[PDB]
């Protein structure tokens, strides 16, 4: 029964590590490999629940170990393992063949197989405890091996993607387990995990791999985040290193995510503003994706709130995720109405929901954009209006107390009028008619320019994917 | 963690802070290399110190700081004023990299003294820092006993 | 090998700007 | 800390007897001491210790050094002393560091971001606390800085400078920052005033600033070269040498040739 | 849709006609 189960597992495993093992052997071809490895997750982790857990046993047997005889028998214990006779040396796959890396020849170490059995040794290891979600001293222990292991390794073009989903899921079990219990090891773990980034992530700016930067800065600007150190991410993003070539569409959303959420405390929303929209469209529209679409959605209607400018309502009614949206309705009605109460007990009975995502921190300053948003409305309504109808219309304290906020958001250009005191109306300096001036031509230079920067990169990617075409034969 | 704590101490006067609050940066840096390049300028100003005998643990210090945002150019120079502070057998990321930095400039630099004149590395017109360490990867090939690195690199 | 190792970057960037160039010379 | 055989205790003796002055000097050779002492920076070799010596000292003498500029209005010696507090509250979450002085360390750290006009990093560390709700809500020490830069903000001067002025928590230490802060509404009234306002009265103006004298009031017009008249202040309204930074953008002067010159360079882009 | 194509207005529904009431009495 169990005999017939763990073969026809390694079966399925060995033929998939067979095709990426010619394809590296040959000079250096790392788009194929990558190719496999997109579609190995999905594959791997609905056959980890079939035929148990005795598919990884095997393949440890199979190969040579270099580290990995403990690593599995740790594993093993924890689940309070049966003795099935599973004991290595029973099953041989290998019968010195060239493919099935010949034993002779590797028992007497006048080859080294190590570089890549071991390096894809690790990979199998955590995608099985990220489906069977082991915590505690499992998960410390493997972050104490690896660090060594991609250390004493060269980490060359080919080895370079393969632990790039390895720091994923370092950085992801440690903050599961942080959540699911406080302690002081806790936070003593978190100081060496902050200095094991930015050792590998110096050395791979020499290698220049464009995934492997791409995994790292999303783990490392999340963690200036959850630490709690702005000045650690303005320097940060300050080189530019990311790379926008080969880095997938899934990975360029997280980073523009990330720069929205740093300059929303900078009080520039010019250049946060497309960062939102732009990860909105690097990202997938799928199911897996929408965890993402709804914490990004929910970002971007309060850079619009933080603007001074009402957003289009249409986004809400139309999109099919306006249950979580609920909340944010009635924020930007109160701040379009300009009703004091109002906003005040919208934010007191939703603050439980605020909470999660760490957004009612903003809601606080949104206070004062109730009052800038509709002193903007009651100006774009008269150009001429009377001072104490002002009060009257949002139900103020007195003169004094509205004298100083109009006079307040024409610093950045928002109102644009002026207060006539000896008249007693506020006058509206803005005529329009800015057809006789320059400052439409400024935007519309820019606008020429992305219509020149698509036609280049419609120029990037044309002939690359034809090339192989006319280098093999054809009929 | 912040670099303000340990960064503030290099502003009095006295033996024993300039020395320990040096040496606590030389400990941590991937963590806080982030406010050392705005104290670059503080740092920088004790290397022009004549009664200040730590310059070679700060500009080894400061070498890392124009090492980490991608300049190897004013790297090496810095690097250089470590002397017995910068350990050739420690076989870091640092020292395996700005050493082969050094021999990147060493060429460039030979190349185009040699027009002038052929004597150069005898006489005094190339630098002699980044002759030094030129000569010692030399002797480390010779462990190895490789003869085409050796041979080579002097070609 | 440092100065090797950063110039293997150019390998299929100089390869892009010839066989690309390549079937554009030729169908012209 | 009663101090018996070594001055570094005696710093806390001085510190409830006054002068400020004097513990500023003790800081110098009580540091000395902490340099010989590898405890003064945690790391992962210590695991509990509550006792002295550890975390506990080094806790009430920057305490004290951080106060003592607090008198001699020396904001730069007060970051120093503060930052080295800072690590010593909390890594991530420390649940057994507390004291009156703790929150009260805090907010004036808020307080010198303001005073120097700083939006960058005061906005920082508001959402980044030990406790970010609790903390900044109930305790009113932590609560008082807020209040002053949303109402700033939102354009509320009538019970914004109550609490610089008639303040209760403002008395006694907090009465350093009073001398700036104050003065940073009179500067953006006064900005205000340039643009909306062609002329207005004296007589109003005295209580927009919250003067008790004209006298004030026509030394600070001097000051930003405001023409008087009778009765009355006048602002024409002079701007600067062009405007801000980033050459050829809103910048220098000309700014229709460049675009006619960058309009010009599209259609050779075309053919490139 | 969105915005006052859905909540329009709830409000002066039934006193549009007290508008005319009170102009033919205060008169």
């Amino acid at each position: 029964l169990h005999h017939s189960e763990k073969k026809y597992a390694e079966e399925d495993q060995v033929q998939e590590l067979l095709k990426v093992l010619n394809e590296i052997s040959k000079t250096t071809l790392t788009l194929d490999p990558r190719y496999i490895w997109r579609s190995l997750k999905d594959l791997s982790s609905l056959r980890n629940q079939e035929l148990l857990n005795a598919e990884t046993l095997c393949f440890t047997v199979n190969v040579l170990y270099p580290d990995s005889s403990s690593f599995k028998k740790n594993l093993l214990k924890f689940i309070t393992s049966n003795h099935k006779s599973s004991v290595p040396g029973s099953a041989e796959l290998r019968n010195s063949y060239p493919a099935s890396f010949y034993s002779v020849n590797t028992e007497k170490k006048t080859i080294e197989v190590t570089a890549e059995i071991n390096c894809f040794m690790h990979l199998l290891v955590q995608l099985f405890l990220w489906d069977s979600k082991e915590l505690e001293q499992l998960v410390e222990f493997n972050r104490k091996v690896v660090i060594p292991n991609l250390l004493c390794y060269y980490n060359l073009r080919s080895l370079n993607l393969i632990n790039a989903k390895l720091w994923f899921y370092i950085y992801l079990s440690h903050e599961t387990l942080a959540r699911s219990s406080e302690e002081i090891n806790s936070d003593n773990q978190n100081i060496i995990l902050r200095s094991t980034m930015m050792k590998f992530l110096k050395i791979a700016s020499l290698k220049h791999d464009n995934e492997t930067k791409a995994m790292l800065i999303n783990l490392i600007l999340r963690d200036f985040l959850n630490n709690g150190e702005v000045d650690s991410a303005s320097d940060f993003i300050s080189k530019l290193e990311y790379p926008h070539t080969d880095v997938s569409s899934s990975l360029e959303a997280r980073y523009f995510f990330y720069l929205s959420k740093i300059n929303a405390i900078q009080l520039d929303y010019s250049t946060a503003n497309e960062y939102i929209i732009a990860a909105i469209r690097k990202a997938p529209h799928n199911s897996k994706s929408l965890g993402f679409l709804q914490q990004s959605n929910k970002l971007h209607c309060c850079i619009q709130l933080l603007m001074g400018d009402i957003p289009e309502l249409s986004f809400f009614h139309q999109s099919n995720m306006q249950k979580s949206l609920l909340p944010y309705y009635h924020l930007t009605k109160a701040v379009k109405l300009g009703d004091l109460k109002k906003f005040t007990s919208t934010i007191t009975k939703y603050k439980q929901l605020l909470l999660k995502d760490d957004t009612y921190q903003l809601c606080v300053r949104l206070r004062s954009n109730v009052i800038k948003t509709g002193i903007r409305i009651i100006s774009l309504t008269y150009k001429k209006i009377s001072l104490r109808d002002i009060c009257l219309k949002l139900n103020l304290d007195s003169e004094q107390t509205v004298e100083y906020m109009v006079s307040r958001a024409i610093r950045d250009g928002v109102i644009e009028a002026k207060i006539n005191h000896e008249d007693g109306f506020i006058e509206t300096t803005e005529l329009l008619n800015i057809y006789d001036s320059e400052d439409p031509q400024q935007v519309f230079d820019e606008r020429i320019k992305f219509a020149n920067q698509l036609h280049d990169e419609y120029l990037v990617s044309m002939r690359y994917p034809e090339d192989k075409k006319t280098q093999q034969n054809e009929k | 963690t912040t670099a303000a704590p340990l960064l503030a101490l290099l502003r009095e006067n006295q033996d024993s802070v300039k020395t320990y609050a040096l040496e606590s940066i030389n400990n941590v840096v991937d963590q806080l290399w982030s406010e050392i390049s705005n104290e670059l300028p503080d740092i920088e100003a004790l290397y022009d110190d004549d009664t200040f005998s730590d310059r070679e643990m700060a500009a080894l210090i400061a070498s890392k700081v124009y090492y980490n945002l991608g300049e190897y150019e004013s790297a090496v120079k810095y690097a250089l004023a470590a002397k017995d502070r910068f350990d050739i057998d420690e076989k870091s990321q640092f020292v395996e990299t700005i050493v082969s930095k050094s021999i990147e400039m060493y060429v460039q630099e030979a190349s185009k003294q040699y027009t002038k004149d052929e004597q150069f590395y005898t006489k005094d017109i190339i630098d002699p820092k980044l002759t030094s360490i030129f000569e010692r990867m030399i002797e480390k090939c010779l462990k190895a006993s490789e003869l085409k690195l050796a041979l080579g690199i002097a070609l | 090998e440092q100065k090797i190792q950063e110039t293997e970057l150019k390998i299929r960037s100089k390869t892009e700007n010839v066989r690309r160039l390549e079937a554009q010379r030729n169908a012209l | 800390m009663p101090s018996l055989a070594e001055l570094t205790k005696s710093l806390s003796i001085a510190f409830e007897n006054g002068d400020y002055a004097a513990c500023e000097k003790l800081l110098p050779p009580i540091k000395i001491e902490l340099i010989k002492n590898n405890l003064l920076i945690p790391d992962l070799s210590i695991q509990n210790d509550i006792y002295l010596n550890d975390l506990m000292i080094t806790k009430r003498i920057l305490e004290v050094g951080a106060l003592a500029s607090i008198q001699t209005f020396n904001f730069d010696s007060f970051e120093n002393y503060f930052n080295q507090l800072k690590p010593y509250y909390f890594s991530n979450n420390h649940k057994l560091s507390e004291s009156d002085k703790k929150s009260k360390l805090i907010s004036l750290y808020l307080l010198n971001l303001l005073s120097q006009n700083n939006t960058t990093k005061f906005h920082s560390e508001l959402q980044y606390l030990d406790k970010h709700i609790k903390n900044l809500e109930d305790d009113s020490l932590l609560s008082y800085p807020i209040k002053l830069d949303r109402w700033l903000m939102e354009g509320s001067y009538q019970k914004a400078w109550d609490l610089l002025q008639s303040g209760s928590q403002n008395i006694s230490e907090f009465d350093s920052f009073t001398d700036i802060l104050k003065s940073a509404i009179r500067d953006e009234i006064a900005k205000n005033t340039e643009l909306s306002y062609d002329f207005l009265p004296l007589s109003n103006i005295k209580a927009l600033l919250f003067f008790n004298n004209e006298k004030e009031t026509e030394k600070f017009a001097l000051e930003r070269n405001w023409p008087i008249v009778n009765s009355k202040v006048y602002f024409n309204n002079q701007s600067k040498e062009k405007a801000d930074y980033e050459d050829e953008m809103m910048h220098e002067e000309d700014q229709k040739t460049n675009i006619i010159e960058k309009a010009m360079d599209y259609a050779i882009s075309i053919e490139n | 849709e969105n915005w006052d194509d859905v909540e329009v207005d709830d409000d002066f529904t039934n006193e549009l006609k007290a508008e005319l009431d009170r102009y033919k009495r205060e008169n």
